[PDB]
């Protein structure tokens, strides 16, 4: 039905580039640094190792 | 939940659209027909 | 810090396109209701 | 087994955006024909 009150197509689609952009930020911080394990969130027990 | 919202809540253009134009048409014809009924009992004056 | 604070702070665009593009045609939708009910007494005058 | 995955679970583009173009310009045509059949009935007043 053509309601102009809500547009519930642009929700998905911004709901949607959100789990690209996460992709985009590790990808970019990973090439820089020079390594793989920046913080003890990507494994707990290799970085004590 | 913001679409079920959605569905509960908004209105479809179209049906109104439809519904405006069938009353404006209905209030035109009452008008005219009023006139034709309202001048109806000239006639009788011509009787005397 | 500065991350933090751009996350209090800052402002999206995709949300502010969508908002002001739905807010321009309810302008226009309305403006054109408008007229349409302003021209609704012109019947009244046909009947005298 | 990566390949296989991809052969049963991606989407492929031709055929979408294809459909898209075929499903907007249908829509279009609709809404102007829809416009046509309700502007049907104004000739009807005439005859009074």
């Amino acid at each position: 039905a053509q309601v102009i009150n809500t547009n519930s197509l642009s929700l998905m689609t911004q709901n949607n580039l959100n789990t690209s952009q996460s992709a985009l930020n590790t990808a970019i911080q990973r090439l820089s640094s020079g390594l793989r394990i920046n913080s003890a969130k990507d494994d707990a027990a290799g970085q004590a190792i | 939940l913001s679409a079920s919202r959605s569905r509960i809540q908004d209105a479809d253009y179209a049906t109104e659209v439809s519904n405006m134009t069938r009353a404006q048409i209905l209030q035109q014809a009452g008008t005219s027909v009023l006139a034709q009924a309202n001048q109806t009992t000239q006639n009788v004056l011509s009787l005397l």
